[PDB]
């Protein structure tokens, strides 16, 4: 809990490190809920495992350290790093400004012919 | 239910019930007592035995060792613990340096008369000393073959979880346990900040005091008797916590306590043990007793844990309204 | 052909055939006998002994250990191996725990009289226990000096596979072995699970009970024969399954069996002990006896190895019918 | 104003304080001064002492290892140091190579009658013996209980940082101290080099000759008094840098010296030692004495530490000229 205490990430094999105060930064997230997230804490190697896309989490993990920029890389498909945010849980406040940044009874029938 | 039960996730077996030698051995009561307590305590499926090198200045450790060696109990057994921290007035016989913890625990082994402990425990954080002198001088001891586990006491999770960080930067043993304090007016500790150490890093809880050194046992509430731990010289601190402010009050909600053990079928200190034993995360309740009497009767705390509804429960922290906020 | 071969792909040369001590030592046979029957296997280039601290509760490394003390055989022309997990009746004195697995191996070499056993082997696998903590104790005694080599016991390949991967994140030692029961009547193991493991991590299989308990010489279709294993004490178990529905059938397809026997000029043990040794994945196949007359015949198995055709393979697979599929 | 304090960023506790063995023991003063010189420190609370297998050909260590013996001082109430380079005439019995580190500290124990060091010391730096072996030694000795930390004198910024490196590569020990030289004429390498050390890796400094050999006691301004050190066999090298030409410019300086020392009421030893404590870098200062009346004299320097501001600070470095240039 904004704590400076380290936290490693393992993503597929590429290794990602942070502190505890970044991630603890947005709570309603996987990584920043500490009861979301310990469903894949490795105790033998002291890190988080997620076998996901692995060029999509530098931008997640920056999102984390710059506060909230959200920003697909320029070689990261439109429709794999989309569903990697749903999976981070990064929530609709942050996928709307993604979307925005990305370019994104008898009365009522006779209303549908006309 | 269940009796024997691991140490938070490691394959040490412990009772659920361990009987512990602050104040008694060695100070309060006579080594012929001492001898007939544990003797009621392993005869009954008891494994468990605590200590320190601070307990009666090593004579605990030395009256503990007596009765091991006189009964001829099997080592294997047994499981003993000892905890370094405070070794003399010297400078460099105090923390948890390497220095230390080597001196210490060598000390304590010759007292005991034993080749080695089952768990070392520290029994309080040292600010001065590094936590990866701290943990290679554990895992030292362990290699050597003076220790089978190691563990902390009164130490903050954000600490034991640092332990566990430089033990698996440097390859070293991480610790295993956690001796905090947990009773029916301490808390905060076991109930919100270890639960997320036994799921993550499974570090273990052996709570001691759980009648907050005889006061749950309602022999308070007309004064302080004779012969009790409050009228011992070395415990003016316990007498004033007793009849200070505070104490008057916690006295007052042990009455409305009470009709819930009558309605359970027992006693009061039976009662608040088994409410130590309700968590999944707390292995292991150290006992204290003075006499045969109070210790069978702590024992029998094992038959009220089944009768602990959530509905019961639910009533203590009403009485109590100390619940810690998760 | 070849009699020595590699217990796995380690440096540890053991010969085809071991002599091992269940029910017989300390029980079934005299210790005078026990030493005729060791003698004889020495003499004939056996080098590989197996033990255990379950076995007669601890009297057949006793037994074991004198016979190597009073022939004076030099400690380096021999391969004795133990198996660790049941040792009293204690909580903290069964399973593979670090405190076990060091208190139970010191006290298998203090019965066996020797300074260090070649193989320490998890007799089965402890579901209470962290492989962590299992594989740090058995990589603690190894370099201790109290074991050369570690090995499994009745662990699956997920098991055996998680040991050794738990060795390589902590730098520890893997297992070598795995001792799997194999015969006839149960090869789902060793001729689908194993032969991965020795491919891919080097894992030899150190097999056991290569007759059924001697079911599979035949002498039981006609009865339960006096002082044979099934009439002993403690064994109605086996008394059970020879006499059950499987029992009998079992006893039919040896029938046809033995004719491959005799075709083959050879006994029926024979050909199953020499059935076994037919995989690269099998390091050794351990023996048993009563007398000096099985022993000396279960040694000639290896006349017939040279003479087992894939024509033949194949000819007792569809006898038998259980040709696992792979 | 704390008297003591810990050695670098470690869990050993050192007096600010220390006593070497250098010249005096098993050399200029009998063993019965010897021992009161001690027992002087010790009743005064230094727990720090130094000596190595070089000094007196071994007799240092055997005069401060009969004292700690006869007194019956408790061990854990002792730091006691030494330094391996020089360890006789054979070409393998000098340099910092896993033989003469190993060979060299396991002889000195035996003259100290101790079973470990509590710092084991490279007397200086060892161009013949790579990094990595020095490390891996210096790392053994620890792990096989001769020893409780280890550290280097004589070595530069770039070598100890390189030590600390080889350590973190091969999940060694890296070294906690650096005994260098620091008085008020040799100022370069504590006030520049090893600072940057301390903040960065936690290396604290353990200086040596705070008078250097007594000249900043001011007893040579007349010529060289009888009995001292400057008059002693083997030490005309140090006749010969105090009748140079420096040796009277130095001498010139510190008439200017004693009135801040008159100022201040004390000596200008006490102002010599106070002036090298007053860094935080700076763990201890090794002291050496003859006589009991310098000893007590130079312990009396803790006085004049608080009487030390910045304005008598800069006065100094005025006097002497010496200020490095960070
Ligand atoms: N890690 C640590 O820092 C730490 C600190 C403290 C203790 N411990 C360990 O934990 C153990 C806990 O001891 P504790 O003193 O806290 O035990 P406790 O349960 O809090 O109280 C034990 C004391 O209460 C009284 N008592 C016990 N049973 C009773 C009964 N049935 N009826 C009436 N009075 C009874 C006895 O005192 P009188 O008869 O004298 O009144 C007895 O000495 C210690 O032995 C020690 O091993 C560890
Ligand atoms: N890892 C484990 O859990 C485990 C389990 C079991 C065994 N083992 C090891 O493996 C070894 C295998 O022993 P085992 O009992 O399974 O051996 P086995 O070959 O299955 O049977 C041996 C028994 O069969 C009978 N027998 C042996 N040779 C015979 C022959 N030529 N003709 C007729 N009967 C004969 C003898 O019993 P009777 O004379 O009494 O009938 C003898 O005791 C054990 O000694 C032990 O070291 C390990
Ligand atoms: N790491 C290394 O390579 C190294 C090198 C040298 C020393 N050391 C250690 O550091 C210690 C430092 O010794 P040191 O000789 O350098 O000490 P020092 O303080 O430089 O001088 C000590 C000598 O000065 C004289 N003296 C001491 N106190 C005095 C006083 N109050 N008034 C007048 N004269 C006084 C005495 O010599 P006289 O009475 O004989 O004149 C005494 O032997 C040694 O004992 C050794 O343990 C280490």
């Amino acid at each position: 809990h904004e704590s400076s205490e380290r936290v490693v990430i393992n993503i597929s094999g590429l290794r990602f490190e942070t502190q505890l105060k970044t991630l603890a930064q947005f709570p309603e997230t996987l990584l920043g809920d500490p009861k979301k997230r310990m469903r894949y804490f490795d105790p033998l190697r002291n890190e988080y495992f997620f076998d996901r896309n692995r060029p999509s989490f530098d931008a997640i993990l920056y999102y984390y350290q710059s506060g909230g920029r959200l920003r697909r890389p320029v070689n990261v498909p439109l429709d794999i790093f989309s569903e990697e945010i749903r999976f981070y849980e990064l929530g609709e406040e942050a996928m709307e400004m993604f979307r925005e940044d990305e370019g994104y009874e008898f009365q009522r029938q006779v209303w549908l012919l006309f | 239910l269940q009796f024997y039960r691991n140490l938070g996730k490691s394959g040490l077996r412990v009772s659920c019930l361990g009987l512990g030698t602050w104040v008694t051995f060695g100070g309060q009561i006579t080594d012929e007592m001492a001898e007939h307590l544990m003797t009621l305590a392993y005869d009954n499926g008891i494994n468990l035995f605590d200590t320190a090198e601070v307990y009666a200045a090593g004579k605990a450790e030395v009256v503990l060792g007596n009765i091991i060696k006189k009964k001829g109990w099997r080592r294997s057994s047994l499981v003993i613990t000892t905890k370094i921290f405070w070794g003399g007035k010297a400078e460099t016989e105090r923390g948890l340096s390497r220095k230390h913890i080597i001196e210490g625990l060598k000390a304590s082994l010759e007292r005991l008369q034993l080749e080695y402990v089952d768990v070392v425990f520290a029994n309080r954080p040292d600010p001065n000393t590094p936590m990866e002198e701290t943990v290679r001088a554990m895992t030292h001891v362990i290699n050597q073959g003076m220790a089978m586990y190691w563990g902390t006491s009164r130490w903050s999770s954000m600490e034991i979880m640092e332990a566990y960080s430089v033990a698996r930067q440097f390859n070293l043993i991480p610790p295993i346990c956690e001796q905090a304090e947990y009773h029916m007016f301490q808390r905060e500790k076991v109930e919100v900040q270890l639960p997320e150490l036994f799921h993550k890093i499974g570090v273990g809880a052996m709570t001691w005091s759980p009648l907050a050194c005889g006061i749950v046992s309602g022999k308070y509430d007309s004064g302080i008797p004779p012969y009790s731990r409050a009228s011992l010289k070395g415990y003016q601190w316990l007498k004033d916590k007793i009849l200070s402010e505070e104490g008057r009050r916690q006295q007052a909600k042990l009455k409305e306590l009470q009709a819930i053990a009558e309605r359970l079928g027992c006693t009061l200190p039976q009662l608040a043990i088994a409410w130590c034993l309700r968590n999944e995360g707390v292995s292991s309740v150290l006992l204290g007793a003075s006499n045969a009497e109070q210790l069978m009767e702590n024992i029998g705390a094992i038959q009220v844990l089944p009768k602990l509804s959530s509905s019961i429960v639910h009533e203590i922290d009403s009485i109590l309204g100390n619940k810690p906020y998760s």
